[PDB]
């Protein structure tokens, strides 16, 4: 009606990792200034604000933008400490060097926690 | 003088480690410095040209240092500085010769003593466990292998690895405490020592200790608390070795510890300061090590694949990335195959490389980048958060006030859901405060609670320092190191800047006047306030008025408001946290709609969470709690004051590094300043904080239609979100079922934090469907997992500082070896080390003392006699055998005289001490003393240093008090109504201490005991009030010789003695006649021969004679005749591991109004009166009299509210709990204790129980069951005939002032 | 009635705005005993 | 009835006044508080609005 | 009516974030009392 007179928006980008998923998932709402002090230097050209994981405005929104030793480093952890058969803890140690992806790590990750 | 030998310098680390007062030191002497402060920010800015010409003592003795390392090296090389941490390496492998043969001095004497005395302490142990056993298990007695190793290595403490090192930092650290000791008299002396150590030199002054080695043509530097840093992780680290090396479930960790520890010193050496950003990881990679053993294949490795990240992100930007892959690898293989219990146990290596070098500047700059932050919150998730705060107070209230709503204003109840559970004043449930969440929020009350302001008292009569204003902020700095203009703008102080001492002297303090600081806004006027940062890593120091306030802010929050919300103190904390893990899978899977509940946990922590907090969070949730107290402005004060001002980090050797800063209102938000911060303060303000972090638990739980149970005390938090099952549910349902609900939760915590301004991480929170930790504890599948080696690594050396007290430094070690035999470990080890430690204490007071005894230190039979003998009798020894099993409840003269018994029997104490403590001289002895202290043998003994300073200090402190508030605490005449009230109710026909005991801490003399003893006596306060009174002569004769005072009079009258008049009793009889025979003629000077009654209780060891039965059962004692008897069972085939599919029920084993205080004291005081001496009306009269001085009640309201009469005269726990939750008790064959005596043998029982597995042990295989019989003791004795009479005399006057609420009613009740 | 539900969701916009103004650290004078539709209005 | 309605419509005209005054953020920044707000607000005693 | 009062709805009481614009410069206490 005559709601939008008043209150503007300010298109809020709250990362519930690129700048366009940001722009294209940010619901605008109307801010309220209640501190003090100045707050030109959290906005930006276009009037969006990017908001840290602390609820923090950012200066600039692009502060808000694998392996292999941990993930198998990891694995060793979980044939070593759980509850298993020597011989079948044996057999899953022996074919882990063999390994040469972050795939099929995850194949003896999900073949030592079912067994 | 003699003055200066009573503060002594502090033996162990109780400060940060400032780093410019190690720079301050090392540039007062010509050393090059460090090449990573060659462009510091306060060292290239002082006026070093003004400062080395103050020709003080301080400066003229670095001056001679220098001059005598700078000679000691050469000119061919370039002379480096290397700083801590760069330096652990090398002082980690520090050898001195010179302190290696002296403490071989002590290893001499102490293999002496296992080849003269260890085979008796065998005898004693399997004497002990066949009692306690019975002679049908006498086939499994042996000693344990801690025990034999402890047995044949009797240098335990000489001969392990980092055994050098800790020789050498220990006799350097105290050289160096003599040397403070010494320069406390203004003499002449040569105040530097010099040592030489396997390549270089050691110099030692009072304020540096500087360590050279010469073919490196290297120094390093370290200030006064820097060496202690040093010999505390020496010896820490030692002790963890020696620990994990004899103990027979720990061997794999020693290995793992040494490496683990090495590694990280060659990290030092590049890492520098740094290298704690990798030892703080240490204690993630111990919960994820416990993560790793889940019941399913979920939670399993991901916080221990968390910290090998951030261990490989924290590596990788200082090292090469070779070595950050080959240190991520050594740290991922040295976690990984450990236990349960193993895995918990590597909680140790947090404090054994030490502590990093604390600077205000980077702690200044790490506090503003989040408490000067802009923040940006939901003003729906507050309406949210604030829904369900306002619900929780008004069911906390309708509970508190019998089904009553608060005074809600009628105008303000929106709704028609509302306004119908306001006519009923029904409890809101958490689904309508959801979904009514708009018209709950929006709800104002009115003044409906009575506050109290002063209500501890024990708050405002802490040693708390207080910032002098600022107007006088540059005095917090030390005044050498200030600019010319910062120098005229100090001031004297002639404030101690103490909260105690200032709440003391501070007269007309009206606490309803002093918080209409805040009502009316008058600390936002006030241009005198100052807050002032400390350095850490929980503390900062406020004005005299806003700490006042504060004070008050807190007493009236944790008084009124806070039990609203339940908080979710020893004992209630390990059934509420070891039932609540109860509630885990793994805990009730034989047992598996509405039936059965379990819970999987969260424990989480929240990112920076105090200086998070803004004004615009907190605003409306202050608001609710001060229209409820009817308060206009209280309880918002923190954010709007620190907006207002600017703080400062205060530290005497980092002042501003720009010369020309004068006022605070002028300095940038820069150096050491925090201009108008934000967020608030840790510890201000908490229980607020505490309170809106449940509401938004309790609306995650709503938000994800689930219940939870939480446990939250500030950034620490734990959840357990609960799901109700059917036992005939399948157990795949059950585990997907918890995973399900602790997704959807964890979403929502995620999300009504992020909104309200605070991160809790997606990855760092421990979740698991098996544990969770509260105060540092992994709490485990309904049992507490072991830190036997955290109580390990302070097994230390000296205790205290207010004087050379060896009888105090022998009783930390008995407390701490008592804690190791809680954590599990066998007896007979924990005792014989608690033998062979203490002979080490007393061998190292000897020698190596700071500050007579050649006669005695060379006499091997002595120092065993008095190590091993009572510490109630006279000795040293603070570990009876008893506690070992169970808590020391009930009377220490009996199980003092019980364990001398036990000595005598089996060869370790000789036959002449029994006689002789039998035949000692009485003390002086008074009524005020039996009554002060029952218990108690009116022996000839030495008071206590730390007891007499305290005292002092008390009686110093409330001379010049002057408040208002606590007046008729000091009076002129306390002594002697304390000896007019112990004589009329001691000296009667039967004397009774206990009953007066309780009579006289019931009435105002035990009132003004128990105000006096709140203070808060640290090593400040003593400072402060024996500066403004001196001692004495004799009583400072008596702190400065009193170690060899205490053993002489041992040697004079219990070990070297004829006693030609020999006793009546001998040393066969049951120990409690040989303590009632003791007392009877120890306090006969002053009783004159009646008897000392109502005192003793059985030794618990001594009374019962236990039996384990036989396969096909049946005892050797109910085989002859007996029939009185506990029943202790635990069922066959229990499973002490993950593999908990059919055990049998856990649960949580054995462990232990509407009135003023005041009427409440005076009626208890009238029933233990009534009781004790007789009903009539002479005793109704001394009872009016008694009562009269703490209330204003008349003699016809006693008769009518007099309770009848009785016999009422996890931080530590107190054990693990594996195969103790499992055991059944039946005290039913035992009538004749259905009363502390049954809790002893129900306690005693569990012990021995848990003491059958050790912790190598994870399977039971049999049925145990243990009769404790107790019939044909000789320690049994039938209660004998109260006889009433009437008190002859007539009961002291007492008199006591009105105007105290703090110990008088004035009200008729 | 509808008129009866908007009498109740009219008068928590204005308990609402009372709470958008005591927020503000320049409304710290308004004292906590005091109507949060009347801080509204004011 | 009607009287109800006059007030509703009445109380959402003060609402958009109340609206038009507080400091709602927009490109450019142009009512911003200063510390001197709380600091000429404190110099009184806190009063009480209700009514 | 039904329309309006759910216009201040969605744009004053779901929709309403709080700033707090805090001092994260280089300035001093009496430069932000002005």
């Amino acid at each position: 009606a005559v709601m939008e007179a008043n209150l503007g928006m300010m298109k809020i980008l709250d990362p519930g990792s690129s700048l366009s998923d940001l722009r294209a998932v940010a619901k605008s709402h109307p801010v309220l200034i209640a501190g003090p002090g100045d707050p030109s230097p959290y906005v930006t050209q276009g009037g969006e604000i990017a908001l840290n994981k602390l609820s923090q405005p950012v200066p600039h929104p692009s502060d808000l933008i694998p392996d292999i030793g941990i993930e198998r480093d990891t694995v060793r952890a979980l044939i070593l400490s759980r509850p298993m058969h020597p011989s079948s803890s044996s057999k899953l140690l022996s074919k882990l060097d063999s390994a040469g992806s972050v795939e099929e790590i995850r194949k003896i990750k999900r073949l030592a926690l079912n067994g | 003088r003699a003055e200066h030998q009573i503060i002594l310098p502090e033996s162990h680390l109780s400060s940060p480690l400032v780093k410019h007062k190690l720079l301050y030191y090392w540039k007062l002497t010509g050393l090059p410095l460090p090449d990573e402060c060659d462009f510091d920010h306060l060292i290239l800015s002082r006026q070093w040209k003004k400062i080395l010409e103050s020709s003080t003592p301080d400066i003229e003795r670095m001056i001679k240092l220098g001059r005598s390392v700078h000679q000691t090296l050469s000119h061919s090389s370039k002379l480096t500085g290397i700083l801590h941490p760069r330096c652990l390496e090398d002082l980690v492998g520090l050898d001195i010769p010179d302190s290696t043969n002296k403490f071989r001095r002590i290893e001499k004497k102490i293999q002496i003593h296992n080849t003269r005395y260890g085979e008796p302490f065998t005898r004693l142990c399997s004497y002990v466990e066949k009692k306690l056993l019975g002679s049908s298990w006498t086939h499994k007695i042996r000693r344990s292998e801690e025990f034999d190793s402890l047995r044949t290595d009797p240098a335990f403490w000489f001969h392990s690895s980092w055994s050098t090192a800790k020789f050498a930092w220990l006799h350097v650290k105290q050289i160096q405490r003599h040397l403070i000791v010494a320069a406390r008299t203004r003499s002449a002396s040569n105040k530097l020592v010099t040592l030489s150590h396997r390549s270089g030199q050691v110099f030692i002054t009072p304020e540096l200790v500087i360590v050279t080695h010469t073919n490196e043509n290297k120094f390093t530097c370290l200030s006064q608390e820097l060496v202690l840093m040093y010999a505390d992780m020496m010896e820490g680290r030692d002790m963890v070795n020696i620990i994990s090396s004899t103990a027979v479930h720990l061997r794999c960790l020693a290995e793992k510890i040494d490496d683990i520890l090495r590694l990280v010193d060659a990290l030092a050496r590049d890492l520098g300061n740094q290298v704690y950003d990798v030892v703080a990881l240490m204690e993630g990679f111990a919960y994820g090590a416990v993560q790793l053993l889940e019941p399913s294949g979920t939670f399993a490795g991901d916080f221990f694949s968390f910290n090998l990240q951030e261990l490989r992100d924290t590596l990788i930007c200082l090292l090469p990335q070779r070595i950050a892959d080959s240190v991520t690898h050594a740290i991922a293989n040295i976690f990984s195959g450990l236990e349960q219990n193993q895995a918990a146990e590597m909680l140790c290596l947090l404090r054994l490389w030490g502590h990093p070098l604390l600077e205000s500047r980077a702690a200044a700059k790490a506090v503003r980048a989040q408490m000067c932050a802009p923040k940006m919150v939901d003003f729906d998730m507050i309406l949210q958060v604030l829904s369900f705060f306002k619900g929780t107070i008004i069911n906390g209230y309708r509970k508190k006030n019998a089904g009553v709503w608060p005074r809600v204003k009628a105008h303000t109840i929106y709704g028609n859901v509302i306004a119908q559970l306001h006519a009923d004043s029904a409890e809101i449930s958490h689904d309508i405060m959801l979904r009514e969440y708009k018209n709950l929020s929006a709800i104002e009350f009115e003044a409906c609670i009575e506050y109290d302001p002063v209500t501890n008292l024990s708050m405002f009569l802490k040693d708390k320092a207080i910032a002098h204003p600022r107007n006088n902020w540059l005095a917090s700095f030390r005044r050498n190191l200030l600019s010319e203009e910062q120098k005229k703008n100090v001031q004297d102080s002639t404030s101690t800047n103490r909260l105690l001492i200032e709440f003391l002297e501070s007269n007309d303090f009206d606490p309803y006047k002093e918080m209409e600081y805040l009502t009316t806004l008058e600390y936002l006027r006030d241009d005198s306030v100052a807050v002032s940062y400390s350095l850490k890593e929980i503390f900062a120091k406020l004005t005299k008025k806003l700490r006042n306030c504060q004070v008050m802010a807190e007493g009236i929050l944790a008084d009124q408001i806070a039990p609203f919300f339940q908080g979710n103190d020893s004992i209630s904390l390990t059934k509420s946290m070891l039932a609540m893990s109860q509630l885990s899978y793994n805990s009730n899977r034989k047992r598996i709609k509405h039936r059965r509940r379990v819970a999987t946990f969260i424990t989480t922590d929240l990112q920076k969470y105090c200086l998070n907090w803004r004004y615009q969070t907190i605003k409306l949730f202050a608001h609710a709690i001060n229209q409820l107290m009817g308060l206009p402005h209280f309880f918002e004060w923190i954010h709007l004051r620190l907006m207002d001002t600017t703080m400062f980090v205060g530290d005497p050797f980092n002042p501003p590094s720009d010369p020309t800063d004068y006022d605070l209102t002028k300095v940038p938000n820069d150096d050491i300043y925090i201009v108008s911060a934000r967020g608030g303060i840790e510890g201000l303000c908490q229980k607020l904080w505490t309170m809106i972090s449940i509401a938004a638990i309790q609306l995650a739980a709503a938000r994800s239609h689930c219940r939870v149970a939480c446990m939250v005390q500030g950034d620490n938090q734990v959840i357990a979100v609960t799901r109700e099952v059917r036992p005939d549910d399948s157990p795949e349902s059950v585990l997907t079922q918890l995973h399900e609900a602790s997704d959807n939760f964890f979403r929502e915590l995620i999300h009504v934090n992020h909104l309200i301004g605070h991160n809790l991480k997606d990855r760092e929170t421990i979740r698991s469907d098996t544990f969770f930790i509260y105060s540092k504890r992994i709490f485990k599948d309904g049992a507490i997992l072991s830190q036997v080696l955290k109580n390990s690594s302070k097994l230390v050396l000296v205790s205290g500082d207010l004087s050379e007290n060896t009888v105090m430094s022998c009783a930390n070690i008995s407390s701490t070896v008592a804690r190791l035999c809680e954590n599990g470990l066998p007896k007979d080890f924990c005792y014989y080390l608690n033998y062979l430690m203490s002979c080490i204490q007393t061998y190292f007071d000897s020698e190596f003392s700071i500050t007579s005894n050649q006669s005695w230190i060379n006499d091997i039979p002595f120092i065993h006699s008095y190590v091993l003998t009572p510490a109630q009798l006279g000795g040293l020894s603070n570990l009876q055998y008893s506690r070992l099993y169970t808590r020391n409840i009930g009377d220490p003269g009996t199980t003092a005289f019980a364990e001398v018994k036990r000595l005598e029997a089996v060869g370790l104490l000789g036959p002449n001490i029994m006689t002789n403590i039998l035949t000692r001289p009485p003390g002086n002895g008074d009524w005020a003393s039996l009554c002060n202290d029952p218990y108690s043998f009116n022996f000839e003994s030495v008071a206590s240093p730390s007891i007499v300073l305290k005292k002092h200090t008390q009686r110093v402190l409330f001379e010049t008090c002057s408040n208002p508030l606590l007046s008729g605490v000091h009076t002129e005449d306390n002594e002697a109504e304390e000896k007019a009230l112990a004589e009329y109710l001691l000296n009667q026909e039967v004397i009774h201490p206990r009953v007066a005991h309780a009579i006289m801490e019931a009435s105002s003399v035990g009132r003004r005991k128990q105000i006096q003893g709140l203070v808060d006596t640290t090593n400040t306060v003593i400072k402060i009030a024996l500066s403004r009174k001196p001692l004495g002569i004799k009583r400072l004769a008596r702190i400065i010789n009193y170690s060899s005072m205490h053993a002489m009079l041992f040697r004079d009258d219990v070990f070297l003695s004829n006693r030609a008049n020999h006793p009546l009793v001998s040393s066969d009889m049951c120990s409690l006649a040989l303590a009632d025979y003791a007392r009877n003629r120890s306090w006969s000077p002053l009783t004159g021969g009646r008897k000392i009654l109502g005192v003793s209780n059985p030794d618990t060891i001594e009374l019962v004679e236990g039996e384990i039965l036989s396969i096909s059962g049946g005892c050797s004692k109910c085989d002859s005749g007996d029939e009185q008897f506990t029943w202790f069972h635990l069922p066959s085939n229990i499973e002490l591991t993950d593999d908990t599919s059919k055990n049998p029920p856990m649960r949580v084993p054995y462990l232990g109004a509407h009135m003023s205080p005041h009427v409440k004291a005076a009626l208890r005081a009238s029933s233990v009166l009534i009781w004790a001496y007789g009903d009539n009306d002479i005793n109704w009269t001394a009872a009016l009299k008694l009562a009269r001085s703490r209330c204003n009640i008349s003699s016809e309201y006693l008769r009518l509210l007099s309770p009848l009469p009785t016999a009422g005269n996890t931080f530590t726990p107190a054990s693990l709990y594996r195969v103790s939750p499992y055991v059944h008790i039946s005290n039913d064959s035992q009538r004749l204790f259905t009363n502390v005596v049954y809790q002893q043998i129900m306690l005693l029982g569990l012990s021995l129980i848990e003491s059958l597995f050790p912790m190598t042990v994870t399977k039971t295989y049999d049925e145990i069951t243990l009769h404790l019989h107790s019939k044909f003791s000789c320690c049994i004795r039938e209660a004998p005939v109260a006889v009433p009479f009437e008190l002859t005399g007539v009961a002291p006057d007492l008199r006591v002032v009105a105007s105290n609420k703090f110990m008088y009613d004035p009200n008729p009740v």
